[PDB]
């Protein structure tokens, strides 16, 4: 087996790569799509909420890590959870010692450093999840998106998980209007972002969406059925 | 004891006097303060002798290391740096004081003092241990600046003199270091050297 | 004050090629009086005895921990132990705690194994070894018996007169001190036979 | 080739699966099949025994068990492997009511077990612990301040809120039956009759007193299984 | 092919090589191209970014960091592995800073995390830190300096080298390039224009061009080019490369 | 206790008394400070006399095992280094007055350690509860450069004023000399008080003490 | 830190209409000797804020590169954001006192103080962790002396001329060196504002000795 | 050698009415003789029905605070609700407790709406031990307004009365003549005062000043 | 403090003050000593009151640790000694503790004293605290195996307040609690000046 070269994250391929981190990266292609906004004054998050059967609740995937950031989780519900105590205990950390708010940029420094770990020595599995991030500092909104091979991007928008290439082309379509938009106006786009993702048989219901949205004054605050409801109201139709 | 250092335009010159007691009971005469750390770094101790020789090798082991590393002589700063930390780190335990002096490539003769408790500073003059109450008065009333070789010998030789003379703890001879670029001069001043 | 905690009396005598060593038998606390059946001297051989002096179960242990190491080192070997060995044995035995000390002050006599040369030595609570080519005394009477021995001892001394030697001088010792008395056990060791005893002093 | 990725739980496939965690998801269904169903009056747990022989003694296999007076669970897979987990779950329960000596919510009851599962990849394990994934899905039911709540314990520690749940060899036919079985108003009775006749269709023998163990968590009262008079009334209207 | 022998960092091979390094050499091989050039009084670092979705923000994934105030950090490989290796670095530097109560110079800090850098990849349990990176400083008593360190562990002085799918290009036109006498002003032009040269533009395009300089012009300080000299420098770039 | 050392032409002489006291009363009068370390180096040891003991033998065995993996003859910078950072190690805790004095490739070397931990090389020192008089001597009567048996008759001048102005020492002598081509372990190098002659005897003969009981145990 | 061998002067801290002052002299003193008079017991941490200090300067040395290194680290990861004066007084307030609750206390009085997006800042924390916001600080006999004349020109009038906070800082170590033994005359102002952080000194003492002819 | 523990006074009173709860304190912050700053208030907000308030080393009341924020934050990342007033109480316990042999020197008083939205207001020994009441003063004059308290608002020592209950203007005005009486009668408090009320509706706050002597 | 319990033919009953005070200033006179740690098994107050809550609510927390373990309830001699167990390590740094671990099992009615010291007694008649003395001489006057419930009530509440009128450093109220197959029961709670009533005439 010339795949020898992936059983460990340890070792490299001949052609200079780690295919189990490559295995990582593709581990958070299964997990359901998750695209996030941000505007002049405020970053939304909406992620589909998947259910293992219609007699249960759907499986949450945005999570609150502290009253100015939030993060949402598409992969390993082990790691993404580890990941989320992690967060909060270094915000706490952060409050508690400076007593100002974890900035994202250091946030997700940090967690590229944590999770960089796993990838560079044996032992501890390369960290399978893809995040999202969306927080408010200084310098406004951030989305950062952190990778399972240990990397982050500051972006615009990002879209992580299964079919998230039709809602990554679907931004790439409208960039023109996320710098400028209200809460209203990107929370309808990033809707039409997962619709976009999701086919046509199936809907954004209202126990399929979970909306995450933060701003300079309004802390990240989780969105649900009953939530969600008046922010679907202004949802248009799907152009089918 | 009397160990004052002070530096001139070319370097520092740094004395001391030769008495170690054990109680009222001179146990060495012979004492030298000046244990040299580098081929153009010096040092003056006061306080628990033994101390001040431990934490000399720690820091002779450490700048020979750096020196070694960088194959460059150590700058002033480093080394009184080293001494800061070391002195801090004991101050619960250590008792003592040690001034920095030496002349590096980098500015020229620096003096750096760090007394009783570990305060990592420069100046013109640095007297230290229990004789270092008594000519303080007599170096700020004799205090001139740019005082050359010759000038610098002899503003040692009257200050220390005068601790020699007005203080029990100060005894034995007295040891001089001159460090600059040309090198380091030692010189001892006894019988009727010494004013 | 620890030594009067509990106290005792312990001496080593030598003669022409045989030992002799006496020990106290009163175990009692610092006030008052309970037996007098305490072990001081102790068998570290069919000709090494060891006597110990301090704390009454600090000496316990220590000879205890002393019968163990020294059975080791017997099974290691397969050779009886020389004395000397015995002694930096128990010197070592006593230091390897310097800062948690045993204030313990022991003492040690026997012969050579090979020549039959009578050796004795002196071991000090901290452990610092000492050897006398005459006598040797530990314990709460050590200014009268290291006196009178002083005035009594003489080198080269007789097997019989060994034993009345160090008798007399036990019992004219003991008569002197009051927390070690009370009955005083003697035993003279030589290269043919070991002829235990216990001298019939005053039980007061 | 997946051979190579099995072995061991911090490989990753091809495919990002973790083959070991699968396999231990897998090994569910070698254990009895275990039915919850939440109602508006409380939750009611059925299980099946596969008592081995007559001689056995019924109170020792243990389907069903008590974390807390307000609080019930169901097993299925390793039975010490699930004795770790109750054991766990019963010190913590304690664990809150001595910190905020209050009654602790099932959804943190599942939140802590879960932290005691998927924690076998963790390097807190020096000490001593799970080198391999817990092989036991839970099913957790209770009333809390949230009222009637019953929770689902995947080995991955993945936990989901579920109106009806079946866990076991017959999890996906007696999840199908409770598809349609199930509606939002049923009461209690009619959800423990509802929930013996899937076992009755589903388990592998005729359905006696020895058959089943059965359990119920109400607002009003506390904890309570069905004892063999109980297990007999509600056994012979079916 | 080496078989059998590459599968560990602790292994050597029967012509002697470890073969986990040179798949690391592969991989930097494979990464990003990064030019760095030190003027008189000071030196420069020129990274080419490529945009891999529109949708990432301008500046995302930063890749000219600074060690220290007075040391640059520009590196090529995993941005993982940049990371990490720039926080053992910033690491280093501070307790440099602690226990010696002074500025780092270039060649130490090299020194050090070339040592540190090795010690990943001589054991078993770990691998070599597969990125190349480089370090840049400018200190009046001391001079500028420049060095490149890869994940064999050689830190080398390099005058200004370049790490990337374009080595040997980018040293073919560097090469062309007079050096040891202009200061940034002047250097800086050159490093716009060599950066938008050894690009390729019909494979592997949307890419920009970020920069970042020590020295006295910043007061010994590394910092990003000024917003002005860095659209003066793309002017540059835009009128010489026609 | 007294311990005085002296540097002489061409190497070392070493003086040491014999008596050993615990509280007010001496325990032994011919008790060896004279420690052997090396076959080229010797030291003197003051204070708590166990102390003393085994901190000579730990740094005999760990210098005995530097010169057998160089296979060079040890040096005195060598020996005082590793003495003085383990005691320092141990910060005043054992009370251990030592004075080291030896000859190397580099020529004879003294060094004295205080219990605390600090030394200093000196070409006469002396420690010691009866350092008053030897170290008085030392200045009244030492001569430096000065030859072999001048150097003898000077050091057993100085601990005979030791012994006679001091009560912790005496009742015997010993002295080593140091040279590249000799060792002289002088012990004992001249009695100075021998216990005075027994007038009486006593009369302990057979029968003077009775016994309770018997015991015969036979062996070999 | 069991035993205090150096300690610091009073640090006189006040917020005016535009900035923070803070005043300290060079009396590096070994007990009562006045073992070092060019000592600077104020040293800026960064742009937008600064920091005063009395009690062991050695403390205050671990201190200043322990923060020197942080602010370095912020303006290091290029992230825009420094330390908010709240945030050094924070970090001060919570690493001291666990520095402290290990019998291993920071024997320093410490003076915080910074001017942020337009409001200004005065902390200060003390040897022991209490620690608070307030207009006018003073430390060591400064809180004895010159806190009560602070306090009596910002209870008419909390608000403070730069001219005005000047000449009043001034008048404050004047009537503390009239009034302690432990001052020099020599004095480091602090004026920390928008534009940023300056330090400027020193300035002698005057006393008037009409005391000296009408005690005569 | 070293003293860990500063004395710094201190006043927090705690009227728990019939449908809120009420909690009061000094803002002076002044250390044996001298004073440090009158602007430091000593009630320090948790959650929208209850609030601690806390008197004694200062530094110790500002890491309680501090640690009690914490430990809100995990329960509230955790349960996923807020917790009650009994809840926070026996996390003071706990928490206080385990720095038992090395004591937190602080007094705690907290007070909060219990989940009937009736008052709560719970005595902290700084030992650890905890009461349920309706009212409580502690720090520097808790000795002198425990017995006026105890005979207006517990009715004590008093007879021919109608156990009526409190009001919210009633307990208002209690709490401030109290607190007026408290100032004017201890030399250890004063300079400034603060009054808070938990309601259901949520928490009210007012500040009055006092004699500066 | 003052607590008092004494075990009879028909079980045993409780004694409690509730006077807290910290040197002369009475810190609290509202406060519960014995604790409802476990509705069978009743664990008493002395000593450091927080010390108490603390170690007993531990206690409580084991024993329910245990029932829900083994399946069966704690027994008292259990419960008494894993008590003095989990406190004995603590002995010698600052523990202040009196309790007695006072409930019915199935070995009949129990009753064992802890306490800092290291005591674990079992007997009839234990009073600790304050008023220790006071409370015994009264107990032992009138200390008899037969009392009858009703009559037990009543010698009870003549003892308690005994001991509770004697006593400077007790009172405010008063707590009584008794102890049967079935579990605990809270009797009664009279103060000091109603009681002061009722038993002056």
């Amino acid at each position: 087996f010339r795949n020898q070269y992936d059983n460990d994250v340890t070792v490299w391929s001949p052609q200079g790569r780690i295919h189990q981190i490559e295995y990582a990266m593709e581990a958070v292609k299964q997990g359901s799509a998750t695209v996030g906004l941000k505007s002049k004054t405020h970053a939304v998050l909406v992620a589909l909420k998947r259910a293992q059967s219609e007699l249960a609740a759907h499986q949450k995937k945005i999570l609150h890590v502290d009253n100015h950031i939030g993060i949402s989780i598409a992969g390993l519900t082990a790691d993404a959870r580890l990941l989320c105590n992690f967060m909060r205990q270094e915000c706490l950390d952060s409050r508690f010692v400076f007593d100002r708010p974890l900035p994202v940029s250091r946030l997700v420094s940090l967690i590229g450093s944590k999770t960089q770990i796993p990838t560079q020595r044996y032992g501890r599995r390369p960290y399978g999840v893809g995040l999202l991030i969306a927080g408010y500092d200084d310098m406004g909104p951030h989305i950062f998106q952190t990778c399972p091979s240990a990397n982050y991007f500051d972006c615009r928008a990002m879209s992580i998980g299964a079919r998230s290439q039709s809602a990554r082309t679907y931004l790439e379509r409208h960039m023109s209007e996320f710098m400028e938009c209200n809460l209203n106006e990107l929370v309808k786009h990033g809707l039409r972002a997962l619709r976009e993702t999701l086919p046509a048989e199936q809907d954004l219901t209202t126990k399929n969406v979970s909306i995450g949205i933060v701003g300079k004054d309004l802390e990240f605050t989780i969105y649900d059925d009953d939530d969600v409801s008046p922010f679907l109201e202004g949802l248009e139709e799907r152009p089918q | 004891t009397t160990i004052m250092a002070v530096q001139f335009d070319g370097g520092v010159v740094l004395g001391a006097d030769s008495r170690t007691t054990t109680g009222s009971y001179i146990a060495n005469r012979v004492t030298d303060k000046l244990t040299p750390i580098h081929d153009r770094i010096f040092c003056c101790r006061s306080g628990s002798a033994a101390d001040t020789q431990a934490v000399a090798d720690a820091v002779t082991y450490q700048l020979g290391f750096h020196s070694i590393e960088l194959n460059e002589p150590p700058l002033v700063h480093t080394a009184a740096s080293l001494f800061k930390e070391m002195c801090y780190r004991y101050r619960e335990d250590l008792m003592a004081g040690i001034i920095i002096a030496g002349w590096d490539p980098q500015e020229g003769g620096q003096v750096y003092s760090v007394p009783m408790g570990g305060m990592m500073v420069r100046q013109s003059f640095a007297i230290g241990g229990s004789g270092s109450s008594y000519i303080y008065g007599y170096v700020d009333a004799t205090y001139r600046e740019g005082m050359t070789k010759e000038e610098c010998l002899q503003f040692t030789a009257n200050a220390l003199a005068l601790a020699m003379e007005r203080d029990g703890s100060s005894g034995g001879v007295i040891r001089l270091a001159a460090i600059a670029e040309s090198g380091v001069e030692r010189q001892v001043l006894l019988g009727d050297q010494i004013p | 004050s620890i030594m009067s905690y509990n106290g005792g009396a312990v001496m080593a005598m030598k003669g022409k090629n045989c030992v002799a060593i006496a020990a106290d038998r009163r175990f009692g606390i610092q006030a008052q009086m309970v037996t007098t059946d305490f072990q001081k001297i102790f068998p570290m051989g069919d000709r090494l005895y060891i006597g110990l002096a301090g704390l009454a179960t600090d000496v316990q242990t220590v000879a205890q921990r002393l019968k163990f190491r020294l059975n080791l080192y017997e099974l290691k070997e397969g050779r009886q132990i020389k004395p000397y060995t015995l002694m930096s044995m128990v010197a070592n035995l006593l230091y390897e705690k310097r800062f948690g000390p045993y204030y313990t002050e022991p003492v040690i006599a026997g012969l050579d194994p090979k020549t039959f040369k009578p050796f004795i030595c002196s071991l000090d609570l901290i452990g610092c070894p000492m050897v006398t080519d005459d006598f040797v005394v530990s314990g709460t009477c050590a200014e009268q018996m290291y006196g009178m021995c002083e005035s009594l001892w003489e080198p080269n001394m007789d097997p019989d007169h060994l034993f009345e030697t160090i008798s007399q001088a036990m019992l004219n010792a003991v008569d002197r001190d009051a927390v070690s008395g009370m009955g005083v056990i003697v035993h003279i060791i030589e290269k043919d036979k070991i002829t235990t005893r216990t001298l019939k002093a005053r039980m007061d | 080739t997946r051979s190579e990725y099995d072995r061991g739980v911090n490989t990753f496939s091809p495919e990002g699966r973790l083959f070991q965690v699968e396999y231990a998801i897998e090994a569910i269904k070698l254990g009895s099949t275990a039915i919850g169903i939440q109602t508006s009056e409380g939750v009611c747990l059925a299980v099946e025994k596969r008592i081995t022989s007559p001689l056995m003694e019924p109170s020792s296999i243990e389907k069903i068990v008590e974390i807390d007076a307000h609080i019930g669970c169901a097993m299925s897979g390793l039975i010490k492997d699930a004795k770790t987990l109750i054991d766990k779950a019963r010190v913590e329960t304690q664990n809150h009511w001595f910190t905020y000596n209050e009654t602790m919510t099932v959804e943190s009851v599942t939140q802590a077990v879960s932290n005691l599962a998927l924690q076998f990849g963790e390097e807190d394990a020096d000490p001593g612990a799970m080198s391999r994934p817990f092989g036991v899905a839970l099913l957790f039911g209770g009333v809390d301040e949230k009222g009637p709540q019953l929770f689902h314990m995947d080995p991955s520690g993945t936990f989901v809120q579920c109106d009806a749940r079946a866990i076991g060899s017959a999890s996906e036919g007696a999840q199908s039956s409770l598809q349609e079985v199930y509606h939002k108003s049923m009461t209690l009775k009619e959800a423990i009759k509802s929930s013996l006749i899937i076992l009755k269709q589903v388990m592998e023998e005729k359905l006696n007193a020895t058959n089943i163990e059965l359990a119920t968590v109400q607002p009003g009262q506390n904890f309570h299984m069905f004892t063999k008079e109980e297990l007999e009334e509600v056994i012979k209207d079916i | 092919i080496g078989t059998g022998y590459d599968l560990s960092a602790s292994t050597f091979s029967p012509d002697g090589r470890v073969f986990q390094v040179e798949y690391a050499m592969k991989a930097v091989e494979n990464s990003s191209t990064a030019i760095g050039i030190r003027c008189k009084d000071g030196v420069v670092f020129g990274v080419e970014k490529l945009v891999l979705s529109k949708l990432y923000e301008e500046g995302s994934n930063k890749r000219l960091f600074n060690v220290d105030r007075h040391v640059g950090m520009a590196v090529a490989g995993l941005l993982a592995d940049a990371r990490s290796l720039a926080d053992i670095a910033r690491e280093e530097a501070s307790n440099f800073r602690s226990n010696f109560g002074y500025n780092i110079p270039l060649k130490h800090l090299a020194d050090r995390v070339a040592m540190y850098v090795h010690a990943y990849t001589l054991y078993s349990a770990v691998r070599p830190f597969g990125c190349s990176f480089m370090l840049g400083s400018y200190s009046v008593n001391d001079g500028a300096q420049l060095y490149m360190i890869d994940p064999s562990g050689v830190s080398y002085g390099y005058w200004g080298c370049a790490i990337g799918k374009a080595r040997q290009a980018a040293k073919t036109e560097i090469e062309k390039l007079q050096m040891k006498e202009m200061t940034c002003r002047d250097i800086v032009k050159e490093v716009a224009k060599i950066i938008y040269i050894v690009h390729d533009e019909v494979k592997d395009k949307a890419f920009e061009l970020e920069l970042s300089w020590v020295g006295e012009l910043t007061n010994g300080r590394h910092e990003i080019v000024p917003k002005d000299i860095r659209e003066e420098a793309e002017k540059y770039a835009k009128e010489s490369l026609k | 206790t007294t311990i005085a050392g002296v540097v002489y032409k061409d190497g070392i002489v070493l003086g040491a008394d014999t008596r050993a006291t615990e509280g007010m009363v001496v325990a032994d009068k011919n008790c060896s400070k004279i420690h052997f370390i090396s076959p080229n180096i010797y030291c003197c040891g003051a204070g708590t006399a166990a102390d003393t003991d085994m901190t000579t033998q730990l740094i005999s065995s760990n210098l005995e095992l530097h010169s057998l993996s160089t296979g060079r003859l040890p040096r005195v910078v060598t020996a005082n280094r590793m003495l003085k950072q383990m005691l320092f190690r141990y910060q005043g805790y054992i009370g251990a007055a030592l004075v080291l004095g030896g000859v190397d490739v580099t020529g004879p070397h003294l060094y004295s350690i205080y219990p605390h931990g600090s030394t200093d090389k000196l070409p006469y020192v002396t420690m010691g509860s009866g350092s008053l008089a030897a170290m008085a001597v030392f200045e009244d009567k030492f001569r430096p450069d000065m030859e072999e048996e001048e150097a003898k008759n000077l050091v057993s001048e100085a601990i005979a004023a030791g012994i006679f102005n001091d009560l912790g020492s005496g009742s015997n002598i010993d002295l080593c000399v140091i040279s590249k081509n000799k060792l002289d372990f002088l012990r004992p190098y001249t009695v100075p008080n021998k216990k005075g002659t027994r007038l009486g005897r006593y009369r302990c003969e057979k029968g003077t003490t009775a016994v309770l009981t018997e015991k015969i145990t036979p062996l070999e | 830190t069991q035993n205090p061998m150096v300690t610091g002067t009073s640090v006189l801290g006040v917020k005016f209409e535009g900035g923070v002052v803070i005043a300290a002299d060079m009396l590096g003193s070994y007990g009562s000797l006045a073992r070092f008079r060019n000592i600077s017991r104020i040293m800026r941490v960064n742009n937008s804020t600064m920091l005063g200090a009395s009690g062991d300067y050695a403390d205050f040395q671990y201190l200043k590169q322990v923060l020197g290194q942080m602010v370095i680290d912020e303006e290091l990861l290029g992230d825009g954001h420094s330390y908010s004066p709240r945030a050094i007084h924070s970090w001060l307030t919570r690493a001291m006192y666990s520095r402290r609750s290990k019998m291993n206390p920071l024997w320093n009085t410490m003076v915080i103080g910074g001017y942020a997006d337009g409001e200004s800042f005065l902390g200060y924390v003390d040897m022991l962790g209490v620690a608070y916001e307030a207009p006018s600080l003073a430390t060591g006999y400064g809180a004895y002396l010159a806190q009560p004349l602070l306090r009596e020109v910002l209870e008419k009038q909390p608000v403070l001329s730069q001219t005005e906070a000047r000449d009043l800082v001034e008048r404050c170590m004047r009537v503390l060196y009239y009034r302690d033994a432990r001052s020099y005359n020599r004095f480091q102002i602090a004026t920390v504002t928008e534009k940023g952080v300056e330090i400027e000194g020193p300035l002698s003492t005057e006393t008037n000795w009409d005391i000296a002819h009408m005690i005569s | 050698r070293f003293s860990p523990y500063v004395f710094n006074g201190g006043t927090i009173l705690a009227i728990a009415g019939e449908d809120f709860a009420i909690v009061a304190s000094d803002t002076r912050l002044s250390e044996g003789f001298s004073i440090h700053t009158r602007d430091s208030p000593k009630c320090y907000k948790l959650t929208d029905k209850t609030v601690i308030g806390c008197s004694g080393f200062h530094g110790d009341c500002l890491t309680l605070t501090k640690i009690i924020e914490a430990r809100l934050k995990m329960y509230k990342h955790s349960n996923n609700k807020a917790m009650t007033t009994g809840a926070i109480a026996a996390m003071l316990s706990t928490i206080l407790y385990s720095r038992r042999f090395f004591p937190y020197y602080v007094y705690n008083i907290i007070g909060g709406l219990d989940e009937e939205g009736k008052g709560a207001v719970y005595s902290f020994d700084p030992v650890g031990s905890y009461q349920r009441d309706s009212f409580k003063a502690g720090g520097s004059a808790s000795a002198m307004l425990q017995p006026l308290l105890d005979n207006q608002v517990g009715f004590k020592n008093m007879q021919n009365v109608e156990h009526v209950p409190l009001s919210l203007d009633r307990a208002m005005r209690l709490v401030k003549d109290v607190f007026i009486s408290a100032a004017e009668r201890d030399v250890y408090t004063g300079d400034a005062l603060r009054i808070c009320i938990v309601t259901k509706e949520g928490i009210r706050e007012e500040t009055v000043s006092l004699r500066k002597d | 403090t003052t607590t008092l319990a004494f075990k009879f033919r028909h079980g045993v009953i409780v004694a409690a003050d509730s006077r807290a005070t910290a040197g002369a200033y009475i810190a609290s006179q509202t406060v519960k000593k014995v604790i409802e740690i476990n509705p069978y098994l009743l664990g008493t107050m002395a000593g450091g009151a927080a010390d108490c809550s603390f170690w007993e609510r531990l206690l409580a927390r084991q024993c329910r640790i245990y029932e829900l373990r083994n399946k069966e309830r704690i027994s008292v001699a259990a419960a008494s000694k894993l008590l003095a167990n989990m406190v004995y390590q603590y002995k010698g740094m600052g523990l202040s503790m009196g309790t007695m671990i006072c409930g019915w099992d199935k070995r009949g009615p129990g009753l064992y004293y802890v306490d800092s010291e290291g005591n674990r007694i079992s007997g009839a008649t234990f009073s600790v605290g304050s008023g220790s003395v006071y409370a015994y001489g009264v107990m032992d006057r009138g200390y008899s195996y037969d009392l009858e419930v009703e009559q037990a009530y009543d010698l009870a509440r003549r003892a308690i307040y005994q001991a509770t009128y004697r006593d400077a450093y007790s009172g405010g109220a008063v707590n009584l609690y008794h102890v049967r197959e079935d579990g605990w029961i809270r009797v009664s709670s009279d103060n000091v000046a109603d009681l002061h009533e009722k038993y002056s005439g």
